[PDB]
């Protein structure tokens, strides 16, 4: 796909010079990202591989000063 | 597509609240010039209310539709409570540095101050005109300038103002008396609110509608999206026994040869869960929003049959729909409870008023099963009206549950006979097959208290009433997924969480408060289309906004004739107080802003009689009158519906008095050579050559010292006569101290919208959790 050449290319020509801050740049974001993805249908567990699902809705109540750190990152 | 249903939902934002920052106006004061009688024109000059927008179309009808969206710009700015101060302004010229409601009003006597034309008594006025308070009431009065009609709306606003003093006790008194009565639920605050503040009430009137009485594609989608939001508030099963260590058991109960678990000996299929946690909330979801529920199961699978007795007991029968339990009852009768005592299979048939339960309660003899049947065939649900809303509540002693006692007692029964007729594999499969439910027997009561427990407690977070009534689309319901549940629980208590509660009762709240919101703007602009006797207007657009505005319709694929009953029944309602009112006070006053406005004017005479003009004073001679009366009138709309130039016609050809009724076009001419050359008598032949009616401007006669030949009039001492006068009304004169009011407010309130966010709540712990009967649930291990 698109993304994936803009992607790509992205990495491949600055991974040729950083080699000790890259990986652990673009996938530390990540962690804060997950909080803002608003549940509209669930799963469970119960034992271990038992899955029974829920419509449970949630809303996501993110604070203001993580996303100053989001965006210094 | 199901979750996108329950975005749609659960975005439903409350009525937002309405708050102006200026009056509704109309008019406002304008100086125009006055010329003295015989015509010549004064050094000074003249307040008038004139018109603010003059935008009025020609025609009737579209003056008609004018005033009609004008009604519309009216409800769009009709708010819901308003604090002066936030639109008081200074004055700049007040003794006492007092204040003034709108700056348009400041302006007005920042103007008034500073000509010269303006006696000293309305200067002093303007300086004595200020604000005052008194502070123990919290009650302000501003000073104001408005039109009467302005007035009017804008004390309609004042004196009818939806808030309600809010206190600490209401807050509780918001939630229905159950929840605060129900003893495993605490509730608490950590502010107090003072009585300055106040908090809007919804509108929780009742379907004015009946829409479950031949609305039924739009009942459909309404019951599935009940469904569906109940299925995102019940809880989740937290605690179950292990899905291998209850298997384990149950196989060796059954005595089943090793490694027919991977190819499920019919017993043994489907008892996961992913199907009982569905069955838990299919059937608690559907009971609440009252949706039909059809069932797929199999007949080799005997454990579906036994598990439906569970749920034929616990559950209504006139809650599902009537082909699936009618096959299911079949099954249980052909093969556990017939061949039990040696009877034949069955006769059934078709279209049959009968359930197979009800004409098998009457054949078998047996005391147990006998008594089962009566209580299952005649279990059905009970209406009663509770806090307002219609409720279908269950009979009493399924919530106690002692009818699984009556379902042991006809199983084990079943048991105790011998099965003549067949032999020991299938009588031994069949007995294994019901232990299976006797071993789970206290289980089985706890999960039915539960369920009891968690549809009352669920009942009373509804404010649209409930009724019981089949609709188009069901629930799939397999009884594996029955068996599930019925197998795989104990011990494990599920409450609601409170804020769960207060969520599902905020979202139906807000549901039930938008639906008779856009039903109120709905009804105003059908009944006022109605009494306004708009007759082109095809009333589907309207309906098309009421439907989007509930959000989750498809417009789009719903036909006009569901919309046009709709319409007819939306006739036939009251129109609630403040739209009603608002519309009366309309109805006495499109008229004389209807006076006003030089665009249009409401006629025009063609008397052919050397008639005198009229000594006004904004100008000087006026060919105009304002009473319209002596000669007979004809009205142009009815004239352009039906195209009868023929009576027309004939009167112009004998030159007969007349007058012609209805929003007119006009131009201004200050030429008095037009006046003797009677050019307005001109205008009135291209009505019987081209037939049509719109290309039609008489004159007015304004004449004044401004004309450019006003001397032959100040020379000759002739009265300017004339012929074919406009009927039309004068502006009216700009009395600044009749003019003046008192607009009266409360003192610096503040409005609370969300109400249950005060309140903090809190569950006992779920293991000690007790019913209404001052009973544990959840007690038998």
């Amino acid at each position: 796909s698109h993304e994936d050449y803009l992607i790509a290319r992205e990495l491949i020509v600055l991974s040729y010079s950083n080699r000790s801050t890259l990986a652990k740049l673009v996938s530390s974001p990540m962690s804060i990202l997950v909080a803002l993805v608003d549940i509209n249908g669930t799963f469970i567990t119960n034992e271990e591989l038992e899955l029974e699902f829920s419509n449970k809705y949630v809303r996501a109540i993110v604070p203001d000063q993580t996303f100053d750190e989001l965006k210094q990152m | 597509p199901k979750e996108s249903i329950l975005k749609k939902l659960e975005d439903i934002k409350p009525e937002q609240v309405k708050k102006q920052t200026k009056l509704f106006r109309i008019f406002e004061p304008r100086q125009l010039p006055v010329y003295r009688a015989n015509g010549e024109k004064e050094l000074r000059n003249r307040w008038y209310w004139k018109l603010k927008r003059d935008t009025l179309p020609d025609g009737d009808y579209d003056v008609r539709e004018y005033f009609l969206n004008l009604y519309d710009q009216v409800l769009t700015e009709m708010p819901d409570y308003l604090l002066l101060k936030d639109m008081a302004v200074e004055n700049k010229n007040s003794r006492d540095a007092g204040k003034v409601v709108d700056s348009e009003t400041a302006a007005i006597c920042d103007a008034i101050f500073q000509d010269e034309e303006t006696e000293g008594v309305v200067r002093r006025f303007i300086a004595e005109m200020r604000q005052r308070v008194q502070a123990d009431r919290n009650v302000v009065n501003y000073p104001s300038i408005l039109h009467p009609i302005d007035h009017a709306f804008n004390e309609y606003f004042l004196q009818h103002q939806l808030v309600e003093p809010l206190n600490n006790d209401i807050i509780f008194n918001y939630i229905p008396e159950r929840i605060r009565n129900d003893v495993n639920y605490i509730l608490n605050m950590d502010r107090n609110l003072p009585s300055t503040a106040r908090y809007i009430r919804p509108n929780l009137l009742q379907d004015r509608l009946n829409l479950h009485d031949n609305f039924e594609s739009l009942w459909d989608t309404i019951t599935t999206s009940n469904y569906i939001l109940a299925r995102s508030v019940v809880p989740d099963l937290k605690e179950l026994v292990s899905t291998e260590a209850q298997i384990q058991k149950m196989s060796q109960d059954l005595q089943l040869e090793a490694l027919t678990i991977q190819s499920e000996t019919q017993f043994l299929t489907g008892i996961n869960s992913q199907a009982a946690n569905d069955c838990f909330k299919t059937l608690i979801a559907a009971m609440l929003s009252q949706r039909t529920m059809s069932l797929d199961f199999v007949t080799t699978n005997y454990m579906s049959l036994i598990s439906g007795m569970w749920l034929l007991t616990v559950v209504p029968n006139d809650m599902f729909i009537r082909e699936s339990l009618v096959a299911c009852q079949l099954a249980i009768i052909n093969t556990i409870i017939y061949p039990a005592f040696g009877m034949q299979r069955m006769h059934y048939r078709n279209g049959d008023p009968q359930t197979p339960f009800q004409i098998a309660e009457q054949q078998i003899q047996n005391f147990q099963v006998a008594n089962w049947l009566h209580f299952v065939n005649n279990n059905q649900f009970r209406q009663v009206v509770i806090d307002g809303v219609l409720n279908q509540v269950l009979n009493d002693n399924i919530r106690n549950g002692h009818v699984v006692n009556q379902l042991m007692e006809a199983l084990m029964q079943l048991s105790r006979q011998q099965f003549p007729t067949m032999p020991v594999d299938y009588k031994r499969s069949i007995q294994r097959g019901i232990l299976l439910l006797s071993n789970r027997l206290g289980q089985l009561v706890d999960l039915t208290r539960l369920l009891a427990y968690n549809y009352e407690t669920l009942m009373a977070c509804i404010t649209m009433n409930m009724q019981h009534v089949q609709t188009l689309t069901t629930e799939k319901l397999q009884l594996t997924s029955v068996t599930s549940l019925c197998m795989l629980i104990g011990n494990a208590t599920v409450i609601p969480s409170p804020q769960t509660l207060f969520h599902y009762y905020n979202v139906n709240v807000n549901f039930h408060s938008n639906y008779n919101e856009r039903i109120n703007d709905a009804v105003a602009i059908i009944t006022a289309a109605n009494r306004l006797n708009l007759y082109q207007k095809k009333m589907k657009s309207i309906v098309e906004d009421f439907l989007k505005r509930l959000q989750i319709f498809d417009i789009s694929r719903v036909p006009d004739d569901q919309m046009y009953r709709l319409r007819d029944r939306l006739r036939l309602l009251p129109v609630e107080i403040r739209r009603l009112d608002i519309f009366n006070l309309i109805l006495m006053n499109m008229e004389q802003i209807e006076r006003a406005s030089d665009k249009i004017a409401q006629g025009v005479i063609i008397a052919y009689r050397d008639m005198q003009l009229e000594r006004d004073e904004m100008y000087g001679y006026v060919n105009i009158a304002r009473n319209l009366d002596g000669f007979q009138q004809i009205n142009l709309e009815e004239l352009m519906r039906t195209g009868d130039y023929a009576q027309i016609t004939n009167m112009l050809l004998n030159n007969q008095p007349v007058a012609l009724v209805g929003a007119l076009p006009f131009i201004t001419d200050s030429s008095v050579i037009s006046l003797v050359a009677k050019l307005d008598a001109t205008v009135f032949a291209q009505i019987v050559k081209l037939r049509k009616v719109d290309t039609l401007k008489p004159i007015l006669y304004k004449i004044n010292s401004d004309s450019n030949d006003f001397y032959l009039v100040a020379n000759y001492d002739w009265v300017p006569t004339s012929t074919t006068k406009v009927y039309k009304q004068i502006p009216q004169q700009f009395d600044f101290r009749a003019s003046m009011h008192m607009l009266t407010s409360n003192l610096t309130f503040t409005v609370y919208s969300d109400l249950l966010a005060f309140v903090s709540a809190d569950t006992v712990e779920p293991i000690n959790a007790v019913a209404f009967d001052n009973m544990r649930i959840m007690n038998e291990l």
